[PDB]
């Protein structure tokens, strides 16, 4: 083929490997948790609505985000 | 031994660096040609 | 946390330290380590930001 | 000149003057005024021979009669000017001084032959410190270094019987005045004593290292150079370029450097300088001497008058422009030419087009002697001089030489041996290479410009061999799977698929043909059209008899376009082959039905017929793109809306503190995937069966003509996304971080793109030319690694006789059978005999090449494995036999005696690999039976609790699927204990559940149902203060090691269980008692006080990514063993624990009574998957993770280890869509556990823990216990291919590929007799190669030899 058609090809990898990276990490799926499971503070039902099977809190959320962030 | 230190990291991580190799080396020589023969060496 | 890693106390032990790290086996000195310290950033001569 | 082996060893002087014609003195050259050269330096006359072809320097003789006479004046032996390029001078350095290879090469070839480390040897040599040359016996150590002080002394010491010298004087002294035959019997001797396993290791090696240098014909001095042989002249020439300027070569300046060192410090002998100035002297000889060999490993080079450092002997073997690599593999080739290839529908696929002038061009020695043959130009200049004039006859004469004469044709990178194909010619005018259309996939070649290069096959040899073996038709067969690779390509699919399809009310509707060929006639004059549903009488040819064709006329319902394509269809096959929409896969299938069915020549001839068919009706289509073609959506817009408004949620919820940035984000980008993949379906659904027509009647709907969805259901070019791309939306552009960006781009490229969207597209854009612009620049490195390690390899043998294959079976991971049975004994020899299910039979012999009619009885009778014959098994000494390669080939049948099949797999394994991504690549608790079948259970161990269910007390028993047939349609693999339901061996129905168990936690049920009570379970100690203290529950769950304290460090956790009174009852069949122990986090639920049932949860035990790029099949073939090694076992026995957390937890094994002891350390921050009072099996997984395959090979054997790589790496392949069949991959696994390790040598000759190749060992043993004596137990390695290509019995191989200096000086030393019968070897040193057509001449030797 061509050297442009390799090129599509190899951009599709990469976008799919990245939508189905992100689409991984989107939970929709799990039982009802009622309560952080890092400080056992409550999760407010609105957010679990949100997201079916959300583990942890927003502020736990935020944090583990955010300590991620550094990629450690 | 602590060269030796550098020697082992090199054999787990996969490589080295100048920097690596610059912070591990013997303090007091530093001709660059006493160098270039430790990273042949190292090579 | 990097304090608990210097070793050096005050000017002088500092000095003394980058002194020998800039040229080896060179005994320090007062002077010789302050002009040291003085040219390797600071003086119109060998250090010039355009 | 049919010599023999090669033959390597150090330059002993004498020889190097027995190579000389005379001692260079003198650093001139030339001669400036007349360009003669100067007597005598770097070049003469009477060293190194005349300059022009025998005629004298001074010019006293210049006739041919005169040849021999050395002129009395200039002492020039007159005689032809090649013997210019022959003779070699020597030097008479004046000190000594040492190869810079014998001293700096690594391993310091002086310093492990002294035994002296290599910095006192640097001193000795540069001066740096004195040492003692046989000091006699007083006080000093012969190897015994001092320094400048501690000589002066000594001297005053022992001024007498005394010896010490310092420079390359007293290194020969010391190789010199060693003996070596002392130092075997001393090294023996503390063989004998000196019992310490490293101290004899080391002790054991150096004396290895010794007896092999003695018994070489060396001697330890010849490293130490006192004479230096030049280079001759013409090999470092001075060449008269135009205008006086000379462009030589660099050698001249380095030995003009050494021949003044050399002269200048026999001037300061002569003088006796002080010794500062002679030290300084030789030193500089020596940097000069050292330079001229390698000019480096001396840590820096000496640069020339440019900045760029000067080249030296030591480099101009090696790299990618030494002789080697770049003029012995790499050599340019007359009679070649090249040109920009183009297309030639007009071609049968057996002629390559071809241009007058090229022709021309190639042919002129065979029309120069057709020219003198009939007479048309008595002398050859004539002839010259009318070819030259393009005249009238010598067209007719070209046309008279390139009858029969095939024309080898190349593309630029020629990846697989498909790559090099051979047609017949036919003159062309133009200067394009009008090549095939076909070929082209084969090639891999469009033509945007790419340009193919023809070479001429000269001799007789080579034309029967670009006929028999490289012609365009006897290679349509993919050498990587029997599939043909004359897969029609682009515009003869969508040429069929227009023909083949039907449209619902087209002219010539339902009425009924005499045959195909009124149907043509129908069409052509245009009664009717192409494609309108059509009864006719079609006739096909089934052949079920014997090789007979049995007539059989009917009246099939199809359509007028079938029918037309039916009378280009041959004989064999059946009509319902072209009566379905023909699309790329199914026209595809034709040809390989064909080939299966019709043999070869009926393939050939019908791909041909199909092109031209292809092509006609695909120009008759007027298939052309417009853009009224690609159709919107009518419902995109309110699909962009609504995402856009689900955003809007989002964007609220995240400006409400509900939901971090990241979940955000994320949510944003599911919500928009999913609109695009809405909006795809939905502009594919009004693009498919969107035509809407009307048989005599309402309405009706059917798949359309849209062009471009044709050009998507071919499959002659794109697929959906494409179409997605020209119509939908367009998905998220990914920035080439990896992460994918947020804002989609809501346009698409019929409507037009926005500044910021079109720039957002840039990013990924450019990310794919970055990679296939990496990619194209290394291309081929994986088959050049493949083909270093597996390349001689050759099928030398008929039959090895054996009885050992390797079983075959369907893979089948978790669900549906991924690969079935036919495409694995597809080829491959059976290995012992198969028999029916009840055995009822002899079903096929063991040695039946099982080509398709058997793979048809396989498949008729139901067979489940086969044992068939592997490469990896094969009994053959320096080979692999007839059969046991199987049959693959491109032809059909089994695969000859002698056809490379190393090189050929390589390349079956590489050049797929092109069609790989190579960035490596991620892809990322109840078991449900899909359909009737009953259950099979292997290696379950179950117990029938008082509970009535069913529960596994074996780690690895796996959960199949057999129906009434036998096969096995369905496997599953239980965890430990998993709750079971249904019957081992029985019925069940379709789609239902059988098997539950636990999640994340791991039951500990028991063995059988008896009272309970513990022991050594006290709080503090042991067990822990646990409960559901909401619930009551009890727990006093077995404590850890940093909570138990350092005694309790030696209690023991336990579950004891007790019997009706307090005693233990046996375990059944052993006699343990009943009891179950546990480890740390064995965490207790119910305590002392209740009888248990089988199934009882005592404890809660708590707690996959294939990479697919190429990547991972490099590393695969590497072997390097993973990050986190799966613990394995070691030994067929019962399991126990160790000395308690050394920061490494010690497990110890049991068998029944043999050797006990083994005892592993393991890191305990990794989970042990074992119980603690188990029996584990070797080759048991104690722990989980990636297994190394060198434990697979040590533990289980070799064909697990085998099928282990295969289905590896056939993971790796078939996760992306390539077919690559299963013997590539097991030769070149043959050719990686090549090496083997010993046990016990016994009656044989080979050290015990050396490590020696499987081949000789094997002969060794075979031999020795053909006679009455004992074999040799040997331990068998297995290496990755770049350290399994490291070692070769030849050193002219591995001074290619290998870094040639370690090669050389390694050979050099052991004084390697490399014989030839390689293939590297004799492709280097040009004769023929024992590959292909050459084998046959190599026996041709064999018989010589030995004779
Ligand atoms: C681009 C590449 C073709 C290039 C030749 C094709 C061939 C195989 C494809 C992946 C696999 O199917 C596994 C997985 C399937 C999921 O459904 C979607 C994601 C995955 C990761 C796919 C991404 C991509 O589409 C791949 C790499
Ligand atoms: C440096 C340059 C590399 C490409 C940039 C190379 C490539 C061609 C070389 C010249 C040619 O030989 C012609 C000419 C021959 C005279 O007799 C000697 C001088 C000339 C000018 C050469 C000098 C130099 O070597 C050139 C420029
Ligand atoms: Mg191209
Ligand atoms: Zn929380
Ligand atoms: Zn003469
Ligand atoms: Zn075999």
């Amino acid at each position: 083929s061509d050297e442009a058609d390799e090129a599509y090809s190899v951009t599709e990898q990469l976008t799919m490997t990245g939508i189905n990276r992100i689409r991984q990490k989107i939970n929709a799926h799990g039982i009802p948790v009622y309560l952080c499971e890092a400080c056992g503070n409550p999760i407010p039902e609105a957010r679990r609505k949100i997201f079916p099977g959300v583990t942890l809190c927003v502020e736990c959320q935020a944090y583990q985000e955010r300590q991620r962030k550094h990629y450690a | 031994s602590q060269l030796k230190l550098l020697v082992t990291r090199g054999k787990e991580q996969g490589y080295l660096t100048y920097a690596e190799v610059n912070d591990h080396l013997p303090e007091d020589i530093v001709d660059s040609d006493q160098i270039e023969d430790i990273i042949q060496m190292i090579n | 946390e990097t304090l608990r890693v210097d070793p050096t106390n005050d000017r002088l032990s500092a000095l003394v330290e980058i002194y020998r790290m800039m040229r080896p086996g060179e005994p320090p000195t007062r002077e010789a380590a302050e002009s040291l310290f003085e040219n390797l950033f600071f003086s119109e001569d060998r250090y010039d930001l355009s | 000149e049919e010599f023999d082996a090669i033959k390597i060893a150090l330059a002993s002087p004498d020889m190097i003057r027995s190579w000389s014609f005379g001692e260079v003195k003198k650093p001139e050259t030339i001669n400036y005024r007349t360009f003669k050269p100067e007597r005598d330096g770097l070049f003469c006359a009477r060293i190194f021979g005349p300059v022009k072809d025998y005629e004298c320097l001074c010019g006293k003789y210049k006739r041919l009669k005169h040849r021999g006479v050395i002129c009395e004046k200039c002492g020039v032996e007159v005689t032809q000017t090649k013997v210019r390029r022959e003779r070699m001078g020597h030097i008479e350095l004046a000190s000594p001084t040492a190869h810079i290879w014998f001293l700096k090469s690594l391993p310091s070839r002086i310093g492990l032959l002294l035994d002296m480390p290599l910095r006192d040897i640097e001193r000795v040599l540069y001066f740096e410190s004195y040492v003692v040359i046989e000091g006699g016996m007083t006080n000093l150590e012969r190897q015994q270094i001092l320094t400048e002080e501690q000589y002066l002394d000594a001297l005053e010491e022992f001024g007498d019987e005394f010896d010490a010298k310092m420079g390359a004087e007293a290194i020969q002294a010391l190789l010199k005045s060693m003996d070596l035959e002392q130092e075997c019997e001393q090294l023996r001797e503390e063989l004998n004593e000196t019992n310490s396993e490293t101290k004899r290791k080391k002790l054991t090696k150096r004396i290895k290292l010794l007896e092999a240098f003695v018994q070489s014909g060396n001697k330890p001095e010849w490293m130490i150079l006192t004479v230096l042989p030049v280079l001759p002249p013409d090999l470092r020439p001075l060449v008269p370029l135009d205008g006086g300027r000379f462009a030589t070569s660099d050698l001249n300046d380095l030995y003009r450097r050494v021949i003044n060192r050399n002269n200048r410090l026999k001037r300061l002998l002569d003088l006796a300088a002080p010794d500062i100035i002679v030290r300084n002297e030789k030193r500089m000889l020596q940097e000069a001497v050292d330079a001229l060999l390698d000019n480096g490993r001396r840590g820096r080079a000496i640069t020339g008058s440019n900045k760029r450092p000067l080249k030296s002997l030591a480099d101009m073997i090696k790299g990618k422009q030494g002789r080697f690599r770049q003029n012995l593999l790499g050599k340019r080739v007359d009679y070649s030419g090249r040109s920009v290839i183009t297309v030639g529908p007009y071609l049968r696929l057996h002629q390559c087009g071809l241009p007058k002038k090229m022709a021309l061009e190639l042919f002129k020695p065979f029309i120069y002697g057709k020219l003198e043959l009939r007479g048309l130009a008595t002398t050859i200049k004539a002839a010259k001089k009318m070819v030259e004039r393009e005249e009238a006859v010598v067209w007719d004469i070209l046309d008279e030489v390139i009858r029969e004469h095939p024309v080898l044709l190349n593309r630029a990178p020629t990846l697989h041996r498909l790559g090099i194909q051979a047609f017949e010619p036919v003159l062309i005018e133009g200067k394009a290479i009008q090549l095939h259309p076909l070929v082209c996939a084969a090639y891999n070649a469009d033509f945007d410009g790419d340009q193919m290069a023809v070479h001429v096959p000269l001799t007789l040899e080579a034309q029967l061999e670009a006929r028999a073996l490289m012609m365009s038709t006897n290679n349509i067969l993919s050498p990587a799977n029997g599939e043909p690779i004359i897969v029609p390509s682009q515009d003869v699919v969508l040429g069929l698929y227009y023909m083949t399809r039907d449209c619902v009310n087209a002219k010539g509707e339902g009425m009924v043909l005499t045959g195909p060929k009124e149907a043509e006639r129908l069409y052509r004059s245009g009664l009717a059209s192409l494609h309108a549903r059509v009864k006719v009488r079609i006739t096909e040819y089934e052949k079920d008899a014997n090789g007979e064709l049995v007539a059989k006329t009917s009246l099939k319902d199809t359509t007028v376009g079938r029918a037309i394509l039916w009378m280009i269809v041959p004989k064999g096959l059946p009509y319902s082959i072209v009566n379905q929409a023909l699309g790329k896969k199914a026209i595809s299938k034709m040809l390989n039905t064909c080939y299966r069915i019709l043999g070869l020549k009926p393939t050939v001839i019908f791909a041909d017929q199909i092109m031209y068919t292809g092509f006609a009706y695909a120009a008759r289509s007027g298939a052309s793109v417009g853009i009224d073609d690609m159709v919107i959506p009518e419902k995109k817009h309110e699909i962009i809306s609504e995402a856009e408004a689900e955003v809007a949620e989002i964007q609220e919820q995240f400006q409400s503190g509900l939901v971090t940035a990241g979940e955000r984000y994320n949510k944003v980008i599911d919500i928009w995937a999913a609109a695009n993949d809405r909006v795809s379906k939905a502009m594919m659904d009004n693009l498919q069966t969107e035509t809407v027509i009307n048989r005599d009647g309402q309405e009706e709907k059917q798949v359309s003509f849209n062009s471009i969805y044709m050009m998507a259901d071919s499959g002659a070019r794109g697929s959906a996304a494409q179409i997605r791309q020209l119509a939908g939306m367009r998905g998220l552009m990914a920035k080439p971080d990896g992460s994918i960006i947020e804002t989609p781009i809501t346009a698409n490229f019929r409507e037009g793109l926005n500044v910021l969207q079109y720039f957002i597209s840039t990013h990924g854009a450019r990310k794919g030319l970055a990679d296939t612009a990496l990619k194209t620049a290394n291309s081929g490195y994986l088959t050049r690694r493949l083909v270093d390690v597996a390349q001689d390899l050759v099928v030398t043998e008929d039959d090895c006789g054996t009885h050992e294959g390797i079983m075959m079976t369907p893979v089948i991971e978790g669900g549906d059978v991924k690969e079935p049975l036919r495409d694995r004994v597809l080829g491959r020899v059976t290995a012992e005999d198969v028999l029916k299910p009840g055995t009822a039979d002899i079903l096929v012999p063991r040695n039946t090449l099982l080509h398709e009619q058997w793979c048809d009885l396989l498949e008729e009778n139901s067979v489940d494995a086969v044992k068939v014959r592997s490469v990896v098994s094969c009994d053959t000494d320096f080979g692999v036999c007839a059969h046991c390669y199987g049959r693959d080939l491109a032809r059909g049948h089994i695969i000859n005696k002698g056809e490379a099949i190393g090189v050929i797999a390589a390349q079956s394994i590489g050049e797929p690999g092109t069609q790989l991504t190579m960035r490596t690549f991620h892809i990322g608790s109840s078991i449900q039976v899909k359909n009737k079948g009953s259950i099979k259970l292997s290696n379950v161990k179950s117990v029938v609790n008082s509970s009535g269910k069913l529960v596994i007390t074996s780690r690895n028993t796996e959960l199949k699927l057999i129906d009434e047939f036998g096969r096995t349609k369905e496997s599953y693999k239980v965890p430990y204990g998993a709750v079971l339901a249904k019957g081992d061996g029985e019925q069940v129905a379709g789609g239902e559940t059988v098997a539950n168990w636990d999640p994340h936690t791991m039951p500990v049920i028991t063995e059988v149902s008896g009272f309970v009570r513990f022991t050594d379970m006290i709080d503090g100690q042991t067990i822990t203060r646990q409960t559901d203290e909401l619930t009551g529950l009890s727990s006093l769950v077995v404590l850890d090691s940093a909570e138990r304290t350092a005694g309790g460090k030696d209690l023991r956790p336990a579950l004891k269980i007790v019997d009706a009174q307090g005693n233990d009852v046996l375990i059944p069949g052993t006699d343990m008692p009943a009891q179950y122990f546990l480890p740390g986090k064995a965490i207790v639920q119910l305590e002392d006080g209740v009888q248990i049932s089988s199934g009882d949860t005592l404890a809660r035990i708590p707690q996959k990514d294939i990479t697919g790029g190429l990547p991972r099949v490099a590393d695969l073939f590497e072997a390097r063993r993973p990050k986190e090694p799966a613990i394995l076992a070691e030994i067929s026995g019962i399991v126990s624990f160790g000395k308690e957390t050394k920061g490494k937890r010690r497990l110890v094994i049991t068998p029944v009574d043999g050797s006990d002891p083994y005892e592993e350390m393991i890191p305990k921050w990794r989970q042990l998957n074992v119980f603690e009072g188990e029996r584990v099996e070797r080759g048991d997984v104690i722990s989980d993770g990636p297994e190394a395959p060198h434990d697979i090979l040590r533990l289980r054997g070799v064909h697990a280890v085998t099928r282990y790589i295969v289905n590896e790496v056939q993971d790796v392949y078939r996760l992306q869509g390539v077919k690559i069949n299963d013997k590539h991959i097991e030769v070149i696994v043959r050719q990686m556990l090549r090496k083997a390790t010993i046990v016990n040598a016994g009656s044989s000759d080979f050290l015990e823990g050396e490590q020696v190749e499987y081949s000789r060992v094997k002969i060794a043993n075979r031999e020795l216990e053909a006679n009455g004596k004992v074999g040799a137990t040997y331990s068998r390695d297995l290496l990755g291919i770049t350290k399994a290509s490291l070692a070769t019995e030849s050193f002219i191989s591995a001074a290619s590929f290998q870094e040639t200096t370690r090669v050389l000086t390694e050979a050099a030393v052991a004084g390697k007799r490399d014989e030839l019968r390689g293939l590297k070897e004799n492709v280097i040193v040009g004769r023929l190669i024992p590959a292909g057509t050459g084998y046959a001449y190599h026996q041709d030797r064999m018989r010589r030899r030995a004779a």
